[PDB]
């Protein structure tokens, strides 16, 4: 499932802004 | 009317915009309590104002680090804009000052923690829960944009939940006052409109795209475009093919297809009817916009508040000594702060 893919991804933590 | 409210709002804003408050407190007036969050060039701390006993969030920015990251002008934008605006869902800047080493922005403390925290823990919000928060962003963006301001960093990490369960938008680091278009590649990957990524030059319509991303993420529990690395995220955004969970209502999908619209001549928020294409969309049929602004609607979720200056709704961060050099740093660059 997409949810499972998200949860296993490296970007479920706080996401930093880019400059 | 809305137009009348906005016209008056603009008049107040321009006065402060043209004459910004400056040097309105000093470090020694605050007792430092706890780090609530961190950023590339500083930290936000819970502090207590000694003379009133009030609690505030003090954003401390290291001048030298701001300079190294080429965020001088963005930082000046942030403070100048933040000190000037006034909207129910915008966090209030109470004081600002600087010393030899740092810039300081002392803001209202929002005890309920980040939407990010609650969203991740719970998984996803129901459509009515997501609609409640979304409406507040719709109005906030209507307000900001009427002031020629682009917010440019919408994400759950920047939306705090207050004691009544309403949203407070924080982090104006990328906010900018601009008539027409701008070009700075800034923001957070998941939330960037295609036109930002493509260096096309862009306007307020990027905030309406970002809204589309926020509503999707709130309702699905994950963003419409994610991957392990930013470059992969951009490829997904640019193609713009969006798949919706099977639990998304027909109205929700229709709204999202109009917000996550690559075609600027078709993106909701950006058309002749402006924000009204959104306010009047079927998904918002049950939304009473005035009740929202008035904070009369019952919130789907009220944060637990164990007391004054309690931090239970925030993550723990490593504490560092706030050091102030005996020499002034970067005085010229931040003279206007
Ligand atoms: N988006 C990265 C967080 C960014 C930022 O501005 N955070 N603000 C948090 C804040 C404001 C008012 C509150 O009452 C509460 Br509680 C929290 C940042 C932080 C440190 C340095 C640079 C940017």
């Amino acid at each position: 499932t997409t949810y499972a893919d998200f949860i296993a991804s490296g970007r479920t933590g706080r996401r930093n802004a880019i400059h | 009317s809305v137009k009348e409210f906005l016209a008056k709002a603009k008049e107040d804003f321009l006065k402060k915009w043209e004459s910004p408050a400056q040097n309105t407190a000093h470090l020694d007036q605050f007792e430092r309590i706890k780090t609530l969050g961190t950023g590339s060039f500083g930290r936000v701390m819970l502090v207590k104002h000694k003379e009133t006993g009030n609690h505030y969030a003090m954003k401390i920015l290291d001048k030298q680090k701001v300079v190294k990251l080429k965020q001088i002008e963005h930082t000046l934008n942030e403070k100048r804009i933040l000190q000037a605006v006034n909207f129910p869902f915008l966090v209030k800047l109470e004081f600002s000052f600087k010393d030899n080493s740092n810039l300081y922005m002392v803001m209202e403390y929002v005890p309920g923690g980040e939407m990010f925290s609650h969203l991740r823990r719970i998984g996803r919000f129901s459509e009515p829960h997501a609609r409640f928060y979304a409406a507040q962003i719709v109005l906030t963006f209507e307000y900001l944009h009427s002031l020629d301001l682009i917010y440019r960093d919408l994400k759950p990490e920047n939306l705090l939940i207050d004691q009544q369960g309403y949203i407070q938008v924080t982090d104006f680091g990328f906010a900018k006052r601009v008539k027409g278009r701008t070009w700075t590649l800034c923001g957070t990957p998941e939330y960037l409109a295609p036109e930002i990524i493509l260096s096309k030059g862009y306007n307020k319509a990027v905030d309406w795209w970002a809204l589309g991303v926020l509503i999707y993420e709130m309702a699905a529990g994950y963003p419409p475009f994610f991957a392990d690395q930013p470059i992969q995220i951009y490829e997904k955004i640019v193609s713009g093919k969006v798949r919706f969970p099977s639990h998304f209502s027909s109205d929700l999908k229709d709204l999202l297809r109009n917000l996550l619209q690559v075609d600027l001549t078709k993106r909701f928020g950006n058309l002749k009817n402006g924000v009204n294409d959104i306010k009047n969309h079927k998904w918002f049929a049950t939304t009473d916009w005035i009740a929202i602004y008035q904070r009369k609607v019952e919130a789907p979720f009220i944060p637990k508040f164990k007391g004054p200056g309690d931090t239970s709704n925030f993550d723990d961060y490593e504490e560092e000594e706030i050091r102030v050099s005996i020499n002034e740093k970067c005085g010229k660059e931040f003279s206007e702060f």
